[PDB]
């Protein structure tokens, strides 16, 4: 209940933070600045994978 | 511009309320319980001056075409000690045995601290330093000091392996990020590295905590209280 | 156990493919042609892990 | 060079091995248990046709700028009401109330496809529809239908209700993924989209049939087996 919504708003949280440099890259104009943001992006999203996985775990 | 600072600034008043809610906590914790409390408290206001620096832009270090954070590491290489502290009394560990886990955890924290201000490959030497330092401090908490645990009463030991696991697998994942982040490969941007550890920081140190004290009351319960 | 490794795994994966598509928009040079694969990607992985969740919550 | 065919590809095989694994295991099926091996095997089988048919790039349409499968969703008018049908079974549904679950099912899907292949704001109106209707499905499962099956063996109200509960969780994505995706603001590419629905129908197709294989021979133990 309470945990599915707490990792599932972060995750929806730190997407929006993720996109948000996606778009700034995007205004650039440079395809590889966005492709920086991008794969730091999905990186990030499975890294937080990890944690959220880890924690619920670590307490249940 | 600069949702860093924004991050800074959440990542220190997490640590603030952190830190206020284990010091009230504490208020009027017994002679046996207080260490605990205290230790809580230097464990999240560290933390929080640390955040605070940082979200002030003090402690930049734009090496060699990344963005390393000073305050970040400095804050490990005094905080980590302290958590490693509150599991050894929890635990019942004696001077020696304290000594070695702590000796452990230090390297660990330096190791990460050097390679993060250290250009070329040679950072993934000072890496593979703190790496095995790690393994040998996990070591120590899944073995020698659990089974010191194992002979305090059934609500340290439970406690202790609770916060045993939380810091085991979470700590685990710090490395991937330096690796990843801006000292190692920085596959990942400063924004999301610091995105990650601030949700990190928060758990290890004030979810670490909270854990601890919502076990409070049971432990007293357990001496007749 | 088997199912953190499972989704864990899954998540990878469905990283890598997402990261293809990026890698693969990139090389056009075209920076918006990036954004839509990155912006795809962010969404995709959270909507996995809505999957991941309510799959666990279904049986575990 | 499209990696779409091999997701397709992907699908099709985990079907078959789904269906071939059904079908095996209700081999020596009894004359109650029948139905519900045919009906598996139905509705992994028909799911396999269509993955296959779009593996061979067959069902293509390229609507106002985007791509939508035909076979997705005509597969899913034929599949999910086989998925009804063997909820509707366990829970010991009469003729009535079958027909009721099957409109409201169809109503679903048909919405579903025809704004799949509307172009404008009007395919919006559909999903529209499509989405009370499965609304009031879910009612159904979880409301009338969960209330007949209580009237069963625990066994066979057990099971409606880990597959109820797989079913109502995991097809409440599906409207989603069609916002999302191409049908709708496109926001998810056609490589996401697919891959996301080749994971959601294995799951509620053959992962719901596997739960349903392992919960067999606790019901035959249940009437004295
Ligand atoms: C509040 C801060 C905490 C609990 C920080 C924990 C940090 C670690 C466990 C860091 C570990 C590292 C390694 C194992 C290898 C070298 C690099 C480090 C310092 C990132
Ligand atoms: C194997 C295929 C399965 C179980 C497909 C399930 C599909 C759904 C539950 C689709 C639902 C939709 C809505 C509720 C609104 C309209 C659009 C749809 C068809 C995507
Ligand atoms: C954060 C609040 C949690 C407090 C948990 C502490 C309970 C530990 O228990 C205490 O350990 C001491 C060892 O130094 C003993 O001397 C005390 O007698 C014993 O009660
Ligand atoms: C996929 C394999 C799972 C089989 C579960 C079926 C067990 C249901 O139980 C069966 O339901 C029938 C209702 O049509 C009754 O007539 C049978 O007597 C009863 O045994």
């Amino acid at each position: 209940g309470a945990v599915f919504i707490f990792v599932g708003a972060l995750t929806v949280l730190f997407g929006a933070i993720a996109y948000g440099e996606v778009t700034a890259a995007a205004a650039t104009g440079d395809a590889a600045a966005v492709q920086e943001a991008a794969v730091s992006a999905i990186l990030g999203l499975i890294i937080l994978l990890g944690i959220n996985l880890g924690l619920v775990a670590a307490t249940l | 511009m600069v949702g860093l600072t924004t991050l800074f600034w959440l990542g220190a008043i997490g640590m603030l309320v952190g830190t206020l809610a284990f010091a009230w906590a504490g208020r009027d914790a017994g002679s046996g319980e207080r260490r605990y409390y205290v230790t809580l408290v230097g464990i999240s206001g560290i933390a929080a001056v640390a955040y605070v620096v940082m979200a002030l832009g003090v402690g930049w270090v734009p090496v060699a075409e990344r963005t390393v954070f000073a305050p970040r590491y400095i804050d490990w290489i005094l905080t980590t000690p302290l958590i490693v502290y509150f599991l050894g009394l929890l635990a019942g560990l004696d001077s020696r045995e304290f000594g070695i886990v702590i000796t452990l955890n230090t390297v660990v924290m330096l190791a990460g601290f050097a390679g993060a201000m250290v250009p070329g490959i040679e950072r993934y030497a000072l890496f593979g330093m703190g790496a095995v330092a790690f393994l040998g401090l996990v070591y120590y908490l899944v073995g020698p000091m659990t089974e010191s645990a194992s002979q305090r009463s059934s609500g340290i030991k439970s406690l202790y392996v609770r916060l045993r696991n939380l810091t085991v697998i979470l700590w685990a994942i710090y490395p991937f990020i330096w690796l990843l982040g801006p000292p190692g490969v920085a596959l990942l941007t400063p924004t999301v590295d610091v995105a990650l550890i601030v949700y990190l920081d928060l758990v290890t140190k004030v979810g670490f905590g909270f854990i601890a004290l919502d076990a409070a009351a049971t432990l007293r319960a357990e001496h007749g209280e």
